[PDB]
C-alpha cells in the first residue's frame, strides 16, 4: 500500500545499490519482519523467477518483476497528476513517458498544460532509463519541476517535437537560469542544470528531440524559467554557455564495455547497470555513481563483498585473499563465525 | 477535393455553442467545394482565405475540442493544395530566357546559348539585359582595383609580414569601396536631377572618365560592341520593354545595379519580372541542355567517381569527342582509363546529329499556380526556372523580395543616408537591425547584416537570403502552406520534389556552373589577397617562404616530457576513445612543432610515426602510466589501445599554395592515398576500430563548403574507401569522415589561443584562430546517396567560439577594425549554426531510445495514410462508414485486390474490388501483431485471456510492439476515422481473435453481429501490464498470470471460471466460505447417516 510501498522505496534509496538482484528482496523482507507472518525467524524465503512486487504510489502503481538472471526491475508502472499520465514498460526500455491526459467524452475543452516532477521517481529513479515527454498537438505548456533534490538519480527528460496547432511551445523549468547550459547532438537540444544542493553534484539533463531539424522547430519552443521568461532557442543558444555533451557512457551496447580503463555492464535496455546485479550466474558490483565494476572489499549497507580482482564476480564460498582465508555465503556476503573450508572448520 | 460542409460538424463537436468562427470556417469550406477548376489563381485564393479562417479560430480558440478535427483538416488542406496545379498541363510559353544585367555576353556564354537555341529550337531565345547598363562591370572593377591598391599602399609596412591577417586588409579595401560607391552614388543623385535624363551608362562614363583615367571612346566602343553582340545573340532590353512597371521593383534593382553592383541580385530580380512579365523558362547562362536517358544506359560507371563527378564525365566526353563548346577544358575526363574513353567514343560516335546527343523536351506540364526550379546540395537553387506568363507563386516570389528588401531598406537607409565611414554605417546598420530583432527573422537579420560587403569580403552572403534560393524557399512555403511573407521556415525535401525541374532537361553539373560554385570564402580570400600581392610590390610573400626546411629532426622525448605535456592546457572534454596516428610528414620545425603539440594535447591516446626522414618511422608514444617514450616499429600501437573504437589519422604537413589545394606534403591524392593504404595494411595487425577519421593539417588545407568533391579531402576520400572498408573490418564507408585545419592551436598559461605560424613561434592571431576553427568540417561519404557530405560542426564548439567574441568583444584593449572584423565573425558563426537549422542539415540521434520514437511516428504516419486510402475508397462504392472493413480476408485474386466491409447492423458482407496493394500489406501487418499478442496470451479462462508473462527482453519488446501498434488502432480518432471507424474494424478484429476464433472463419453473420456488438462494447487492454490497476497481490505461476482471475473467482464464484481454471490451466481454489462449509458438514452427515443403513 502508499505506507508500505514508502517504507519499500526508503530502504531502496537507503541501500547501497543493493536494490536490484533477488536477495534484495530477502533483506527488504527481513528489514519488514515478514518472518513475523509465520512465528519462527528461521524461515529461508525464496525469490524466485516470476515474483512480483506491486508498489501503489498516491498517484499510481509500479510494477516489478524478477528477471531470468533472478533480478528484480520494473516490468510496468503508470501514475497520474490529474494533468499528466507517466507510464513505463520494460520493452521500451525503462523509460516513463509522459504524455498529456486524454481526456474521454473530447466534447469537453481539452487542456494545453503538461506538467513533469521528479517525485514519483522516488526511490525507483536507480530503475528508470529516460523521461520520454511526448506533448500531443494540443500541448502548449509544458511545466518541468526541477526543485526536488531529495533523490539519487535524475533520468534525462527527452522533450519528443510536438506536431501541433500552437505557434509557441512553452516549457516552463521551475529554477534559475544561471545553472543551465547546453549543448546539442544531432538535432536534439541539451539543457543540463547542475548544482550543489546540501552537498550532492545533482546533474539533470533535459533534451528535446529533433527540435534543431527545422526552423520551424527551433522557433517553435520557448524556454520559461524562474527569474528569465519567454526566452526562445536561440537565446538559449546565445547567451547560455554551451559544453560538449557527447559522452562513450551514452551509446548503445548490450555486454560488458571497457571503457577508459573501468567496466560497465548494459543490460538488455541498453542502459548502464547500477548496484549489485546478477550477471550470467555470477554477482557484480557497479558502482552506485559511476555504474562501473569495483574489485576487492566493497561494504555494502554494512555488509562485506568480496569482489575478484580479474573477473569481477562475487566470492560465493570460502577464498583466499592475500594469504588470509575468508568465507562467503552463496548470497556474497562474509560470514563470522566457524565455518567449514577444504583444510577444515575455520 | 476537400470534404464538405457536412461531416464537419459531426467532427468538430464541443460543448461550446458553434462561434462566428466556426461559422466562418464552414461557409469558407462549403464555397470552396461548390467552385469550378477554371482561374486556378481564384481557386487558389479560397483555400488561402479558408486556410486563414482556420487558423484565425485556432489561434483565438486555443482550448478548444474543435481544434483537433480542423487541424487535420489543415493537414488535408496541405495534401489538396498539391492537387491544384496538378490539374493544368498547358504547355509553357516558348520562350528561354537568359540575362545578363551590365558587361557585355562572354563568349563561353554565347556557346553555351547556343545549345539552348539549336536544340530547342521551338523556343526562342531570350537574352535579357539593359540600354544603359554596360559599364557597370567595369566602374565595378575600376574601384575594387583602385582601393586594392589603396588598402596595399596603406598597409605596405604590413602586408610584408608573411602571417598578416588578409581580414585586415579586406576591412581597408571595403572601406574604399564603400566611399567609391557613396562618392558614385553622389554623383548619380547629382547628375539624375538633370534636364530630361541622362542614360545610366552617361554617368558612369562621366566618373570613370573624371576620376578613374578613362576614354569616352573606349567605353562608347564597349557600348556598341556589347549592344550589337547581345541583339545579335537575340538580345531583349529591359528598359525598352514593358519589364520595369512597379516603382518598388525599379528602386530594388537599382539598389544593387548601380548603389552596390552587385548584378547578381539585379538577375535574380530581372529574371523574376521577365518570367512574371511573359512566360516561358529562365536559364543561367552555364546551364547546358540536359542528355537523353537512354543514350548512357549502359553502365561504365567506376563506381570509385562521384555520381555528380559522373555527369561531368558524361558532358566532358561529349564536347570533347564532338566538340560543341570552345575550350571545353578536360581535365577531369582525360584521366580515366583507356577502355572507358573508348566507350565513350562509341557511343557518342554511334548517334545522330546534335537533336539526339542532347535532350529537348517541350512536354513542361506547369500550371500557372506554379514555378519550377533547380536543386543542388538538397536545396532548391534558382539557376533554372519554368513559369507561365504572370504566375501566382511567382508573383509571390516577387513579393518575397519585395519584402525582404523592404526590411534591408528600411534599416538600411537611415544608416546609409547620414555621411558617415564605412565602419560607422555598417555599426549604425547592424544596430538597427539587431534593435529590430525579432525570433522570426534572427537568421534573415545575420544573414543581410554583410548586405554592404557582398561580393567584396569574404564569407558574406545576404543575395542567397534577400533575392537568391532563399527567397524561393520562402515562396514554396508560402505556396504550400497558404502563408504569407514567410520569412525562414523551410521546406521538407519530401513536399519541394513536386517543384522540381524535370530532370531530364537540366545537366547542372556543368563546367561554368562548377567554377561559378566556388564560394569567395576565406580560403578563396586568402589566394585573392596572394594574387593581389604578387601584382603588387613582388615576391611570393608565402607562409611557406619562411626557412620551409628538410631536416631530419627526431623526437626530442625530453622536450616533449618537459615542456610539452607539462604546459598544455587544452582540455579534451569529448569521448577520448581513439588511438590519434600523428603522422608527420615534414621534417621542417613548422610542422615538428604542431606534431609535438598535439601529442601533447593528449599524449596517452595518441602515437607520432614521423615520417621526416622514410625508413626510420617508429611509434613514439607513452609509457603505460609512466613518463617516458616507448618507441615501437612503424605505426604500431601500446597493445594497450586495442578497444579503441576511432583512429584519428592527423597527417601534418603543407599543401600546395593553390586554391583548392592538388598536393599536400609534397604528395597528391594518389600518393597520399598509396600512403594511408600502406597504413591500413600496417595497423591491421593492431587495431580494428568501427569510425576511422583522418584529420589533414597544415597551411593552405581549408574544408570547402562547395564543390566538395573537387577538394583535397573529398578526392582523398573517395580514393580511401576501399582500402577502409577491406583492410579494417567493422568501418563502413560513411564512418570516414576527413577534415583539413590550416593552424595548430593551443592554450596557453594565460588562456589566450595561439597558433603556430610559419614564421615560428606561437602568434595570436585571435581572427584567424576562431576563423580555423568556425571553417572546418569532416567531409564524408553518404552511401545512401553515393555523395560526400559534410558532418555538422560542433555547434556547441561553434557557440563557445561565438561566446570568446562576444568577451573579446567586449574587452577595450582591441582595435576598431579587430572588433568589427570578430563581428563580422561572430556574424558568419551564428549564420552557420542558424543554417544547420534551416537546412534540415542536422541526423537524428538514431540509437534505441529515439528508433522506438521515430518507428512509432512512421507507424502513425502510415496509420494515417491507410486510413485516408480507405476514406478514399468508402466515398467511391457508396459504402461510407457503418459497413466496417475486414482487414483479415484479403484476397489478391489476379492484381486486383477483394476486400470485404461488414455492415454493423447486419453481417453483410461486400467483396469490393481496389487496385491499391497497400491495404493488402497493412492487413499483413494488422494480422502480425496480433498473432503476436494472441501468442503472448496462451489460454484464455470465461473470456479472462490470462497473460502469458515473458521474462525475456526479445519477447516483451515484441509483446509492447504489438501493444502500442494495435492499441493506437483501436484508441484512433481523426477526420477520416467517423466515416471510416478504422479503430471499430481493428477493435472488432483483435476482439475476434483472441475470445474466438479468427475472422477468416467468422462468415457465419448472425453470430457476427453479436461480435460486432461485443467487440464494440468493452475495451480490451492489450499493453503488458501484470495488474490492471487492481489493488490486488499477483500471483505469477512459471508465466502464467493468475493473480486477478483467482481473485475474481474467489469473489463472484462463477462456476464456469472454476470450469476452465481447473482444466486449462489446472488450478483448483478453496472456498473458505461458511456456507460452503456448512454445506459440505450437512453433506458428509448425510452421507454417514446413509451408508452405514443395510437394508
Ligand atoms: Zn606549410
Amino acid at each position: 500500500n502508499e505506507s508500505v510501498y514508502s517504507s519499500y522505496l526508503d530502504f531502496v534509496k537507503n541501500s547501497d545499490g543493493h536494490h536490484n538482484t533477488s536477495n534484495f528482496m530477502n533483506l527488504f523482507l527481513n528489514n519488514i519482519s515478514f518472518w513475523k507472518l509465520f512465528g519462527f525467524e528461521n524461515i529461508n524465503f525464496v525469490i524466485d523467477k516470476y515474483f512480483t512486487l506491486v508498489g501503489k504510489t498516491n498517484l499510481g502503481y509500479v510494477e516489478f518483476i524478477c528477471d531470468n538472471n533472478k533480478n528484480i526491475d520494473i516490468y510496468f508502472g503508470e501514475w497520474k497528476t490529474s494533468s499528466s499520465k507517466s507510464t513505463i514498460f520494460s520493452g521500451n526500455g525503462r523509460n516513463v513517458v509522459v504524455e498529456p491526459i486524454y481526456n474521454p467524452d473530447t466534447g469537453e475543452d481539452i487542456s494545453t498544460s503538461l506538467d513533469f516532477s521528479y517525485e514519483p521517481l522516488y526511490g525507483i529513479d536507480r530503475y528508470i532509463n529516460k523521461v520520454l515527454i511526448a506533448p500531443d498537438l494540443y500541448t502548449s505548456l509544458i511545466n518541468i519541476n526541477t526543485n526536488y533534490y531529495s533523490n539519487e538519480y535524475y533520468p534525462e527528460i527527452i522533450v519528443l517535437n510536438p506536431n501541433t496547432f500552437h505557434k509557441k511551445v512553452n516549457i516552463n523549468l521551475d529554477s534559475s537560469s544561471f545553472e543551465y547550459k547546453w549543448s546539442t547532438e544531432g538535432s536534439d537540444f541539451i539543457l543540463v542544470r547542475y548544482l550543489e544542493e546540501s552537498n550532492k553534484k545533482i546533474l539533470q539533463k533535459i533534451r528535446i528531440k529533433g527540435i534543431l531539424s527545422n526552423t520551424q522547430s527551433f522557433n517553435k519552443m520557448s524556454i520559461d524559467f524562474k527569474d528569465i521568461k519567454k526566452l526562445s532557442l536561440g537565446y538559449i543558444m546565445s547567451n547560455f554557455k554551451s559544453f560538449n555533451s557527447e559522452n562513450e557512457l551514452d551509446r548503445d551496447h548490450l555486454g560488458f564495455k571497457i571503457i577508459d580503463n573501468k567496466t560497465y555492464y548494459y543490460d538488455e535496455d541498453s542502459k548502464l547497470v547500477k548496484g549489485l546485479i546478477n550477471i550470467n550466474n555470477s554477482l557484480f558490483y557497479f558502482d552506485p555513481i559511476e555504474s562501473n565494476l569495483v574489485t576487492g572489499w566493497q561494504t555494502i549497507n554494512g555488509k562485506k563483498y568480496y569482489f575478484d580482482i580479474n573477473t569481477g564476480a562475487a566470492s560465493t564460498s570460502y577464498k583466499i585473499i592475500n594469504g588470509k582465508h575468508f568465507y562467503f555465503n552463496n548470497n556474497g556476503v562474509m560470514q563470522l563465525g566457524v565455518f567449514k573450508g577444504p583444510d577444515g572448520f575455520e | 477535393s476537400l470534404i464538405s460542409k457536412e461531416e464537419l460538424i459531426k467532427l468538430a463537436y464541443s460543448i461550446r455553442p458553434r462561434e462566428n468562427e466556426y461559422k466562418t470556417i464552414l461557409t469558407n469550406l462549403d464555397e470552396y467545394n461548390k467552385l469550378t477548376t477554371n482561374n486556378n489563381e481564384n481557386k487558389y485564393l479560397q483555400l488561402k482565405k479558408l486556410n486563414e479562417s482556420i487558423d484565425v479560430f485556432m489561434n483565438k480558440y486555443k482550448n478548444s475540442s474543435r481544434n483537433r478535427a480542423l487541424s487535420n483538416l489543415k493537414k488535408d488542406i496541405l495534401k489538396e493544395v498539391i492537387l491544384i496545379k496538378n490539374s493544368n498541363t498547358s504547355p509553357v510559353e516558348k520562350n528561354l530566357h537568359f540575362v545578363w544585367i551590365g558587361g557585355e555576353v562572354s563568349d563561353i556564354a554565347l556557346e553555351y546559348i547556343k545549345q539552348w537555341a539549336d536544340i530547342n529550337a521551338e523556343y526562342n531565345i531570350k537574352l535579357w539585359y539593359d540600354s544603359e547598363a554596360f559599364l557597370v562591370n567595369t566602374l565595378k572593377k575600376a574601384i575594387v582595383e583602385s582601393s586594392t591598391t589603396e588598402a596595399l599602399q596603406l598597409l605596405e609596412e604590413e602586408i610584408q609580414n608573411p602571417q598578416f591577417d588578409n581580414m585586415k586588409f579586406y576591412k581597408k579595401r571595403m572601406e574604399f569601396i564603400y566611399d567609391r560607391q557613396k562618392r558614385f552614388i553622389n554623383y548619380y543623385k547629382s547628375q539624375i536631377n538633370k534636364p530630361t535624363v541622362p542614360t545610366i551608362d552617361d554617368i558612369i562614363k562621366s566618373h570613370l572618365v573624371s576620376e578613374y583615367n578613362r576614354d569616352e571612346t573606349l567605353l562608347e566602343s564597349y557600348r556598341t560592341n556589347s549592344l550589337r553582340k547581345i541583339n545579335s545573340n537575340h538580345g531583349i532590353d529591359i528598359r525598352a520593354n514593358s519589364l520595369f512597371t512597379e516603382q518598388e521593383l525599379l528602386n530594388i534593382y537599382s539598389q544593387e545595379l548601380l548603389n552596390r553592383g552587385n548584378l547578381a541580385a539585379a538577375s535574380d530580380i530581372v529574371r523574376l519580372l521577365a518570367l512574371k512579365n511573359f512566360g516561358g523558362v529562365y536559364l543561367d547562362v552555364d546551364m547546358l541542355p540536359g542528355i537523353h536517358s537512354d543514350l548512357f544506359k549502359t553502365i561504365p560507371r567506376p563506381s570509385s567517381i562521384g555520381l555528380d563527378r559522373w555527369e561531368m564525365i558524361k558532358l566532358e566526353a561529349i564536347m570533347k569527342y564532338k566538340k560543341y563548346i570552345n575550350n571545353y577544358t578536360s581535365e577531369n575526363f582525360d584521366k580515366l582509363d583507356q577502355q572507358l574513353k573508348d566507350n565513350f567514343k562509341l557511343i557518342i560516335e554511334s548517334k545522330s546529329e546534335k537533336s539526339e546527343i542532347f535532350s529537348k523536351l517541350e512536354n513542361l506540364n506547369v500550371s500557372d499556380l506554379e514555378i519550377k526550379i533547380a536543386f543542388a546540395l538538397g536545396s532548391v537553387i534558382n539557376q533554372a526556372l519554368i513559369s507561365k506568363q504572370g504566375s501566382y507563386l511567382t508573383n509571390l516570389v516577387i513579393e518575397q523580395v519585395k519584402n525582404r528588401y523592404q526590411f534591408l531598406n528600411q534599416h538600411l537607409n537611415p544608416a546609409i543616408e547620414s555621411d558617415n565611414n564605412f565602419t560607422d554605417t555598417t555599426k549604425i546598420f547592424h544596430d538597427s537591425l539587431f534593435n529590430s530583432a525579432t525570433a522570426e527573422n534572427s537568421m534573415f537579420l545575420t544573414k543581410i547584416a554583410p548586405y554592404l560587403q557582398v561580393g567584396f569580403m569574404p564569407e558574406a552572403r545576404s543575395t542567397i537570403s534577400l533575392s537568391g534560393p532563399g527567397a524561393y524557399a520562402s515562396a514554396y512555403y508560402d505556396f504550400i502552406n497558404l502563408q504569407e511573407n514567410t520569412i525562414e521556415k523551410t521546406l521538407k525535401a519530401s513536399d519541394l520534389i513536386e517543384f522540381k525541374f524535370p530532370e531530364n532537361n537540366l545537366s547542372q553539373l556543368t563546367e561554368q556552373e562548377i567554377n561559378s560554385l566556388w564560394s569567395f570564402d576565406q580560403a578563396s580570400a586568402k589566394y585573392q589577397f596572394e594574387k593581389y600581392v604578387r601584382d603588387y610590390t613582388g615576391g611570393s610573400l608565402s607562409e611557406d617562404n619562411g626557412v620551409d626546411f628538410n631536416k631530419n629532426t627526431a623526437l626530442d622525448k625530453n622536450y616533449l616530457l618537459n615542456n610539452k605535456i607539462p604546459s598544455n592546457n587544452v582540455e579534451e572534454a569529448g569521448s577520448k576513445n581513439y588511438v590519434h596516428y600523428i603522422i608527420q610528414l615534414q621534417g621542417d620545425d613548422i610542422s615538428y612543432e604542431a606534431t609535438c603539440n598535439l601529442f601533447s594535447k593528449n599524449p596517452k591516446n595518441s602515437i607520432i610515426i614521423q615520417r621526416n626522414m622514410n625508413e626510420s618511422a617508429k611509434s613514439y608514444f607513452l609509457s603505460d602510466d609512466g613518463e617516458s617514450i616507448l618507441e615501437l616499429n612503424k605505426y604500431r600501437i601500446p597493445e594497450r589501445l586495442k578497444n579503441k573504437e576511432k583512429v584519428k589519422v592527423t597527417f601534418i604537413g603543407h599543401g600546395k599554395d593553390e586554391f583548392n589545394t592538388s598536393e599536400f606534403a609534397r604528395l597528391s591524392v594518389d600518393s597520399l592515398s598509396n600512403e594511408i593504404s600502406s597504413f591500413l595494411d600496417t595497423i591491421k595487425l593492431d587495431i580494428s576500430p568501427k569510425n576511422v577519421e583522418v584529420n589533414l593539417l597544415g597551411c593552405n588545407m581549408f574544408s570547402y563548403d562547395f564543390n566538395v568533391e573537387e577538394t583535397y579531402p573529398g578526392k582523398l576520400l573517395l580514393s580511401i574507401m576501399d582500402k577502409i572498408t577491406s583492410t579494417l573490418p567493422d568501418v563502413n564507408k560513411d564512418s570516414i569522415t576527413i577534415g583539413a585545419n590550416q593552424y595548430e592551436v593551443r592554450i596557453n598559461s594565460e588562456g589566450r589561443k595561439e597558433l603556430l605560424a610559419h614564421s615560428g613561434k606561437w602568434i595570436n592571431k585571435e581572427e584567424a584562430i576562431m576563423s580555423d576553427l568556425s571553417s572546418k568540417e569532416y567531409i564524408f561519404f553518404d552511401s545512401i546517396d553515393n555523395k560526400l557530405k559534410a558532418k555538422s560542426k560542433n555547434i556547441p564548439g561553434l557557440a563557445s567560439i561565438s561566446e570568446d567574441i562576444k568577451t573579446l568583444l567586449l574587452d577595450a584593449s582591441v582595435s576598431p577594425d579587430t572588433k568589427f572584423i570578430l563581428n563580422n565573425l561572430k556574424l558568419n558563426i551564428e549564420s552557420s549554426i542558424g543554417d544547420y537549422i534551416y537546412y534540415e542539415k542536422l541526423e537524428p540521434v538514431k540509437n534505441i531510445i529515439h528508433n522506438s520514437i521515430d518507428d512509432l511516428i512512421d507507424e502513425f504516419n502510415l496509420l494515417e495514410n491507410v486510413s485516408d486510402e480507405l476514406y478514399e475508397l468508402k466515398k467511391l462504392n457508396n459504402l461510407d462508414e457503418k459497413y466496417l472493413i475486414s482487414f483479415e480476408d484479403i484476397s489478391k485474386n489476379n492484381s486486383t485486390y477483394s476486400v470485404r466491409f461488414i455492415n454493423k447492423s447486419n453481417g453483410e458482407s461486400v467483396y469490393v474490388e481496389t487496385e491499391k496493394e497497400i491495404f493488402s500489406k497493412y492487413s499483413e501487418h494488422i494480422t502480425k501483431e496480433i498473432s503476436t499478442i494472441k501468442n503472448s496470451i496462451i489460454t484464455d479462462v470465461n473470456g479472462n485471456l490470462l497473460d502469458n508473462i515473458q521474462l525475456d527482453h526479445t519477447s516483451q519488446v515484441n509483446t509492447l510492439n504489438a501493444a502500442f501498434f494495435i492499441q493506437s488502432l483501436i484508441d484512433y480518432s481523426s477526420n477520416k476515422d467517423v466515416l471510416n471507424d478504422l479503430s471499430t474494424s481493428v477493435k472488432v478484429q483483435l476482439y475476434a481473435q483472441l475470445f474466438s476464433t479468427g475472422l477468416n472463419t467468422i462468415y457465419d453473420s448472425i453470430q457476427l453481429v453479436n461480435l460486432i456488438s461485443n467487440a464494440v462494447n468493452d475495451t480490451i487492454n492489450v499493453l503488458p501490464t501484470i495488474t490492471e490497476g487492481i489493488p490486488i497481490v499477483s500471483t505469477i505461476l512459471d508465466g502464467i498470470n493468475l493473480g486477478a482471475a483467482i481473485k475474481e473467482l474467489l469473489d463472484e464464484h462463477d462456476p464456469l471460471l472454476k470450469k476452465e481454471l481447473e482444466a486449462k490451466v489446472g488450478v483448483l481454489a478453496i472456498n473458505m466460505s461458511l456456507s460452503i462449509a456448512a454445506t459440505v458438514a450437512s453433506i458428509v452427515g448425510i452421507g454417514a447417516e446413509v451408508t452405514i443403513f443395510l437394508l
